[PDB]
RNA sequence: CGAUGUCGGCUCGUCGCAUCCUGGGGCUGAAGAAGGUCCCAAGGGUUGGGCUGUUCGCCCAUUAAAGCGGCACGCGAGCUG
RNA sequence: GAAUGCCGGCAUGAGUAACGAUAAAGAGGGUGAGAAUCCCUCUCGCCGUAAGCCCAAGGGUUCCUACGCAAUGGUCGUCAGCGUAGGGUUAGGCGGGACCUAAGGUGAAGCCGAAAGGCGUAGCCGAAGGGCAGCCGGUUAAUAUUCCGGCCCUUCCCGCAGGUGCGAUGGGGGGACGCUCUAGGCUAGGGGGACCGGAGCCAUGGACGAGCCCGGCCAGAAGCGCAGGGUGGGAGGUAGGCAAAUCCGCCUCCCAACAAGCUCUGCGUGGUGGGGAAGCCCGGGUGACAACCCCCCGAAGCCAGGGAGCCAAGAAAAGCCUCUAAGCACAACCUGCGGGAACCCGUACCGCAAACCGACACAGGUGGGCGGGUGCAAGAGCACUCAGGCGCGCGGGAGAACCCUCGCCAAGGAACUCUGCAAGUUGGCCCCGUAACUUCGGGAGAAGGGGUGCUCCCUGGGGUGAUGAGCCCCGGGGAGCCGCAGUGAACAGGCUCUGGCGACUGUUUACCAAAAACACAGCUCUCUGCGAACUCGUAAGAGGAGGUAUAGGGAGCGACGCUUGCCCGGUGCCGGAAGGUCAAGGGGAGGGGUGCAAGCCCCGAACCGAAGCCCCGGUGAACGGCGGCCGUAACUAUAACGGUCCUAAGGUAGCGAAAUUCCUUGUCGGGUAAGUUCCGACCUGCACGAAAAGCGUAACGACCGGAGCGCUGUCUCGGCGAGGGACCCGGUGAAAUUGAACUGGCCGUGAAGAUGCGGCCUACCCGUGGCAGGACGAAAAGACCCCGUGGAGCUUUACUGCAGCC
RNA sequence: GAGCUAGCCCUGGCCAGGGUGAAGCUGGGGUGAGACCCAGUGGAGGCCCGAACCGGUGGGGGAUGCAAACCCCUCGGAUGA
RNA sequence: UGGUUCGUGGAGCCAUGGGGGAAUCUGGGCGGACCACCGCCUAAGGCUAAGUACUCCGGGUGACCGAUAGCGCACCAGUAC
RNA sequence: GCGGGGUGGAGCAGCCUGGUAGCUCGUCGGGCUCAUAACCCGAAGGUCGUCGGUUCAAAUCCGGCCCCCGCAACCA
RNA sequence: CCGAGGGUAGGGCCCGUGACUGGGGCGAAGUCGUAACAAGGUAGCUGUACCGGAAGGUGCGGCUGGAU
RNA sequence: UGGGAGAGGGUGGUGGAAUUCCCGGAGUAGCGGUGAAAUGCGCAGAUACCGGGAGGAACGCCGAUGGCGAAGGCAGCCACCUGGUCCACCCGUGACGCUGAGGCGCGAAAGCGUGGGGAGCAAACCGGAUUAGAUACCCGGGUAGUCCACGCCCUAAACG
């Protein structure tokens, strides 16, 4: 049938984007507690 | 009049449609309408907060003049009168000597080609609009403001009208379409004349599909719901309301006024409402 | 109760006998024929339909007879639902 | 040594299931260590409104070539979407940006919130909407509207010339709009051609033919032509379009007006540039100096901002045109011409799929466009087939049971069963014909029947031509021919009668219920006078609504017809400047502590004192409720009638063994040979009843009963056949489960149902195909049940609080 | 976290072919004028049949599946909520 | 109302959302309701090292571990997935 | 299995709270009327379901038995 | 070709009959009330509407075939 | 041709008395109703009185045994539109007449549909009396309806 996942790559970045968590304290929370994991992507890879 | 169907379909045989014999002219002026944002019944935060709401045809805003006291002295021609999908009325196009052109709602009777004027020297006849004081006791208005320059705001509904009752000190003593007796500025706006199209409440929707078309969805009983929706909510087959008939929300829904007393208006509200 | 699937139907049998028919009998208020009643007998047999989910039961048309029970109310790693 | 323990390793099941659509293969020749599987050829089959092609998402090098086969590939592999290396994506015109707005987002000003933050007009951002300039062909292994060739065009900059009151984020016009139907003319596309061009072809009985097979175009500026969209001209006044205005708007006048003119597109032509098949010679050469014409069909596409009708009344903003303001009129803008300038990103490949979403090369899911021909009334349906693409990445055998999908069946014809479940039957089109009842629409495809092919003769009307031939569209009548059968194949209702429910089309439990449930137009109650009520929010602010009682919220009821009774004691709600009660506060008769005292301090009665409650009323389409015993009629039976107890009042009309009836398969009728169902009645209604509506109702229903007809493999009752499996061989090779096992029957025993204990009986060792009685077989720490001072959802006149409101 | 799903908002797109024949308009009859009747034209509709497309009614198969909802046959809607 | 051991308690102290609202030393606060006496202190402005907390980092040391341990990671790990 | 009830002839008080049986109808007797009904005036009639126990004393309180009507009977 | 007729299917009319139901007509002395006839003790009658055990009552209009 | 009387019809307007309600003022212990009463209303200030408003329906006096109309029926007053009818003059046309199965129209009250309106009245309904009963007559309330518009219904002691 029609699955969960149907990728959208502006939907990606508008949705899970670095600008996108940067602009709420808790999405910035995210960058922080990613960056002290040491994570090597802060947000989801999307081609724009 | 109101037009019936023969009953071609199940929803023709009770679906009546209005005459449109007052309507001259089939397109709104351009420079009178603005695009009208649909809400779906959402505000700001995106809730619904008025139910079953939404997906209606779409709409055109004519921009309607309430003021009228804009233009003091300088008449007009009713040009055209048109249809608004905005409102139960029919608003009529008036070309004024001035060259400006404005949308008032059309009162009964009004006549394209016709004259109107507002101002507290105009005459007594349908489509004129004056300060209260001016027009006669006893005579029928309609589009009356609530408050001087506020805006005309009672009685602009398809059919109703308000009758001046006399007068008292800077007031004068209105009866609402609703039946209340109001004390209103004498000073307020109103036109001459009742709101025209009244055949409007003699139209039978028909179907269900009419009621969209009007943007009403589908509106589900509390009686249909569960507990967790609605006061009415639950019981093992159908079940009676079983608690005083209330909202969504638990708030009792049969007898229960709701207007506040303290409300400083009702200084100015004779007498509470009619049936 | 870290599950022994629960009615009935179907299918498939198999067993018991308190025997429904067939076989052998005694007694009879057994003339004959047909019955009643008991005893011996489990070899085989024991129909098709209307109604109900029905087991059962009533009814129809027959029949030598249209038996009653057990097998986890036999049988859902066989089926039905 | 155990925790259904944790991690890992390795077993068992087992050479077992399976190897992923039953569209299908066979052979020859290559390559190579090795080939059913890679390459080539021929034959066969499948798709062809796709299973072909193009585009967008998404994917991200999967593209091309070379060299490879460890792993990946359900087998194999020499092949590959795999490994390694090299190469490949070219734009002013396509897409997106350097343009515009949409919802929304963000947000000068502003508002709000303990903080974080929430809002918010303008502005900005934001597209698959608007606006905007490239078409045809050639080329690469791989890119092409991008490179090249021809023919075109856009913007910006500067220069020249002519013109002009030039000048904007300002004003104005315009952009600018739905749905259904649709005219005229074109094209795209198609069919035919006795015409034109073309390698060849004469087979096997005939055919050298007016034969067969193949092809008969595409792009193109100005101009012209055809069709169409858009647009009135002039003056006078002007007070509105937040300044201005010669513009727009309004008034008046003349001129003219399904014309024309001017303008803008589509189409045809058009200098020019292309392209060009079958066949046989190895993607190429040839054919070829290819020809490139006529007729017909013809769009849902084009002219397109066309027209008509309708109500539900159908974006914005820029580009563009016009107007003026600062300014400025050496400027500036318009027009034409010339030269120069024109950036960033995408561009490979897959793209209904083996490259996207589904853990898989997964029978699933995925928007837009094109989608040829013939026939069947039409069509995107159906069968075949073109272009093109495929035979689905295990095979070879065999010809059991059994399973799946499928075909047929004598006689019967639902006897099967909970049920005609399933499968039959019926099946398109034309004609004839069609009942109750009805809301006059319907019920209707009712039912029921006839016709249906092919050949010859005669003929009627239309489209295109021209009024005619030819072509094409409907037809009508004659006479014939063949078959078992003519919508000869594929696709294409079984019908009827009668109840229950719901009016109806719709909606729902994604993934066990599609229903009688939800919605529904309609009805009635109730709230709400507008800064509405109500909703979300602490708030600001929103929705409501740029609405105004013919409107909005809430609730019930559920088209329609006829109706909707009595109870206001209780609860609810509504009304009630009395009275009773009532908190803070006001008051301070009067006490009290301390102080040598003034004083300080504490307590404090009467009275005044809000809502709320109490109290007086009203209120049912508000919550709800609508009796008991006993007696009486010139037969019995019954009780129109009476007596009496209680009630706030005692169930009205209608309907009733019901979707409700316990007794119950009530009784009686109907239908049947037989009817626990059904239909109709009756009424002592365990326990109907009037908007949680009552009783009806045409039409409708993949709803649920009952019946008949039709027809059948459902059945008596089974048989045979087909293919895909099951079986055999080669290849690859799982799983749950598993204390260990050397794992028989009976009668016992045993924690009460024993392969495992006793006694007896039986039994050589080991498998294969089958069956499912047992291993209280597997699976899931029973969802029922109880327990726990476990949890959660839900309720209320349980408790206690909180919002909200007073 | 609304790339699934539910609603709403904004902007686009899709719906072969056939059947039925409402209003209106025209003509005719009618009448004092009418209502009305007839015929033609017309092309309405949560109208009818039926693909795409959206569904998911009944049955069978599947059930360590092709698939953690699929397949076949059948059936609902298909200008509209 | 909050803080303190103080949960309304005889409830003072400190802090303050609301109402009322002084004085400048003969002023004012405090010593646990209050009053008297005896005393303590000087509100309504601000600053102030050190002694204290912590270990991302460097070093030293262990009756700490020794690759299922020790950090999640001894290894190209916040990686593959 | 649980509740309520049994009292002049009929229907209901009294029982709770022991001593005292009452209301309406009916029945009888007398009136009015031509007569009946209505109406008027009088009167009777229960020993309280039944047996037991408590009490000085039982319709009353308690227990058992007959009766008479209601209500229940769920999870499978 | 026509064709008696047989068969299939659906209509129309008529008659008989049917659980039950609806009132009607008649039936020596049944139960309840007393609506009408005398102003019948509320003048009657009436068309219609609603209601009630029943006659009946009531509303709105009408009539005199009513007043004394 | 000239003239007359008339609640004939239709439309729009508009006037006063009264009834009810509401507000304001004054005022107190009852008012109301009946055969007599009760219910009901009233110290929460009713009745009776004066002033203010709102609203609906019906038109007193004239009014008669009267007039009009085909009937049903028609009554404050104004205006507009319109029918019928009588008279007079003796002007015109020359039997153009009478009746009328069907048709068609009109048709009191009640009733019905969709709206509006609703003061008074009042079926139904409730209550209080009466009564053996009283689903009646009398009393206190009260919903349809009475009223308007449009559409139906088409009956009558539609009678002279
Ligand atoms: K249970
Ligand atoms: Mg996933
Ligand atoms: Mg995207
Ligand atoms: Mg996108
Ligand atoms: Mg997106
Ligand atoms: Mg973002
Ligand atoms: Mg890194
Ligand atoms: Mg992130
Ligand atoms: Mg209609
Ligand atoms: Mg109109
Ligand atoms: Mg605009
Ligand atoms: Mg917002
Ligand atoms: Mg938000
Ligand atoms: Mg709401
Ligand atoms: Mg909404
Ligand atoms: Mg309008
Ligand atoms: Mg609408
Ligand atoms: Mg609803
Ligand atoms: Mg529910
Ligand atoms: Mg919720
Ligand atoms: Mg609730
Ligand atoms: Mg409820
Ligand atoms: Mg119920
Ligand atoms: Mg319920
Ligand atoms: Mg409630
Ligand atoms: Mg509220
Ligand atoms: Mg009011
Ligand atoms: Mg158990
Ligand atoms: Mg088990
Ligand atoms: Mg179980
Ligand atoms: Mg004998
Ligand atoms: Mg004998
Ligand atoms: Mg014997
Ligand atoms: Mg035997
Ligand atoms: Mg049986
Ligand atoms: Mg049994
Ligand atoms: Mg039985
Ligand atoms: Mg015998
Ligand atoms: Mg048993
Ligand atoms: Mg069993
Ligand atoms: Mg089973
Ligand atoms: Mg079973
Ligand atoms: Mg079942
Ligand atoms: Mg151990
Ligand atoms: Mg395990
Ligand atoms: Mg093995
Ligand atoms: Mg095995
Ligand atoms: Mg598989
Ligand atoms: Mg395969
Ligand atoms: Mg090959
Ligand atoms: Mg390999
Ligand atoms: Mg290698
Ligand atoms: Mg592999
Ligand atoms: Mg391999
Ligand atoms: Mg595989
Ligand atoms: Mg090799
Ligand atoms: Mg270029
Ligand atoms: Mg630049
Ligand atoms: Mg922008
Ligand atoms: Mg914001
Ligand atoms: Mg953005
Ligand atoms: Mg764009
Ligand atoms: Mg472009
Ligand atoms: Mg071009
Ligand atoms: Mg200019
Ligand atoms: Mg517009
Ligand atoms: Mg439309
Ligand atoms: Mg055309
Ligand atoms: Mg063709
Ligand atoms: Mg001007
Ligand atoms: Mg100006
Ligand atoms: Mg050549
Ligand atoms: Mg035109
Ligand atoms: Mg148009
Ligand atoms: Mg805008
Ligand atoms: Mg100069
Ligand atoms: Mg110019
Ligand atoms: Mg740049
Ligand atoms: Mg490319
Ligand atoms: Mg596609
Ligand atoms: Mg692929
Ligand atoms: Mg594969
Ligand atoms: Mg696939
Ligand atoms: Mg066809
Ligand atoms: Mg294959
Ligand atoms: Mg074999
Ligand atoms: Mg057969
Ligand atoms: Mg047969
Ligand atoms: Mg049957
Ligand atoms: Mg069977
Ligand atoms: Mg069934
Ligand atoms: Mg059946
Ligand atoms: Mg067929
Ligand atoms: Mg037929
Ligand atoms: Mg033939
Ligand atoms: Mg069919
Ligand atoms: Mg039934
Ligand atoms: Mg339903
Ligand atoms: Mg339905
Ligand atoms: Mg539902
Ligand atoms: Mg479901
Ligand atoms: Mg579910
Ligand atoms: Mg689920
Ligand atoms: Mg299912
Ligand atoms: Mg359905
Ligand atoms: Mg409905
Ligand atoms: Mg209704
Ligand atoms: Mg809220
Ligand atoms: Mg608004
Ligand atoms: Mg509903
Ligand atoms: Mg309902
Ligand atoms: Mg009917
Ligand atoms: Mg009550
Ligand atoms: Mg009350
Ligand atoms: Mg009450
Ligand atoms: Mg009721
Ligand atoms: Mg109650
Ligand atoms: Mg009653
Ligand atoms: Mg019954
Ligand atoms: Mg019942
Ligand atoms: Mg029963
Ligand atoms: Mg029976
Ligand atoms: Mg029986
Ligand atoms: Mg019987
Ligand atoms: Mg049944
Ligand atoms: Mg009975
Ligand atoms: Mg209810
Ligand atoms: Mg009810
Ligand atoms: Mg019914
Ligand atoms: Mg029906
Ligand atoms: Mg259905
Ligand atoms: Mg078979
Ligand atoms: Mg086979
Ligand atoms: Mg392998
Ligand atoms: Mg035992
Ligand atoms: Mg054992
Ligand atoms: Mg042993
Ligand atoms: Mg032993
Ligand atoms: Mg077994
Ligand atoms: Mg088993
Ligand atoms: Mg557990
Ligand atoms: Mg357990
Ligand atoms: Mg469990
Ligand atoms: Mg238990
Ligand atoms: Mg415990
Ligand atoms: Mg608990
Ligand atoms: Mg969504
Ligand atoms: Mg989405
Ligand atoms: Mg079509
Ligand atoms: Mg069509
Ligand atoms: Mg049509
Ligand atoms: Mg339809
Ligand atoms: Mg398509
Ligand atoms: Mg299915
Ligand atoms: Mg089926
Ligand atoms: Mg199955
Ligand atoms: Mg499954
Ligand atoms: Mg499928
Ligand atoms: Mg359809
Ligand atoms: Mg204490
Ligand atoms: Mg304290
Ligand atoms: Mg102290
Ligand atoms: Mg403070
Ligand atoms: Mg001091
Ligand atoms: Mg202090
Ligand atoms: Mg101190
Ligand atoms: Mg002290
Ligand atoms: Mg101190
Ligand atoms: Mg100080
Ligand atoms: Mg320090
Ligand atoms: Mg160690
Ligand atoms: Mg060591
Ligand atoms: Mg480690
Ligand atoms: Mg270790
Ligand atoms: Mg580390
Ligand atoms: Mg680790
Ligand atoms: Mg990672
Ligand atoms: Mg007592
Ligand atoms: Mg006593
Ligand atoms: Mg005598
Ligand atoms: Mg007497
Ligand atoms: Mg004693
Ligand atoms: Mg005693
Ligand atoms: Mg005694
Ligand atoms: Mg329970
Ligand atoms: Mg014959
Ligand atoms: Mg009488
Ligand atoms: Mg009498
Ligand atoms: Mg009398
Ligand atoms: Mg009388
Ligand atoms: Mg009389
Ligand atoms: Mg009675
Ligand atoms: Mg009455
Ligand atoms: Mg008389
Ligand atoms: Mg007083
Ligand atoms: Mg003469
Ligand atoms: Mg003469
Ligand atoms: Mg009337
Ligand atoms: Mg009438």
């Amino acid at each position: 049938m029609k699955r969960t996942w149907q990728p959208n790559r502006r939907k990606r970045a508008k949705t899970h984007g670095f600008r996108a968590r940067m602009r709420t304290p808790g999405g910035r929370k995210v960058l922080k507690r990613r960056r002290q994991k040491g994570r090597w992507r802060l947000t989801p890879a999307v081609r724009k | 009049a109101v037009k019936k169907f023969k009953p071609y379909t199940p929803s023709r045989r009770f679906m009546t449609v209005a005459d449109f014999s007052e309507i001259t002219k089939t397109e709104p002026e351009k420079s009178l309408v603005k695009p009208l944002k649909k809400t779906g019944g959402r505000n700001n935060q995106g809730r619904i907060t008025v139910r079953f709401r939404g997906g209606g045809h779409k709409r055109l805003y004519r921009i309607i003049d309430f003021k009228r006291w804009d233009k003091v002295g300088i008449p007009a021609k009713v040009a055209a009168i048109e249809y608004d999908p905005n409102r139960s009325a029919r608003i009529a196009l008036l070309h004024y000597v001035d060259g400006e052109k404005r949308y008032i709602i059309a009162p009964d009777g009004l006549q394209v080609g016709q004259q109107v004027v507002a101002g507290p020297d105009a005459p007594i006849q349908v489509g004129n609009a004056l300060p209260l004081r001016f027009i006669p006791v006893g005579t029928v208005v309609h589009a009356v403001e609530l408050e001087p320059k506020k805006g005309a705001k009672l009685a602009r509904a398809a059919g109703t009208s308000a009758q001046i009752q006399g007068r008292e000190g800077d007031y004068v003593i209105l009866r609402l379409p609703s039946g209340e007796l109001r004390k209103v500025h004498g000073e307020c706006y109103a036109t001459v004349g009742a709101v025209g199209n009244a055949d409007h409440k003699n139209i039978v929707l028909g179907k269900a599909g009419r009621s969209r078309w009007l943007g009403r969805r589908p509106h589900v009983r509390g009686a249909a719901m569960n507990p967790v929706d609605h006061p009415h909510g639950g019981g093992e087959g159908r079940a009676p309301r079983g608690r005083p008939p209330a909202s969504p929300w638990g708030w009792q829904t049969k007898g229960l006024k709701t207007r506040k007393r303290r409300k400083p208006s009702s200084r100015f509200i004779i007498a509470r409402r009619k049936k």
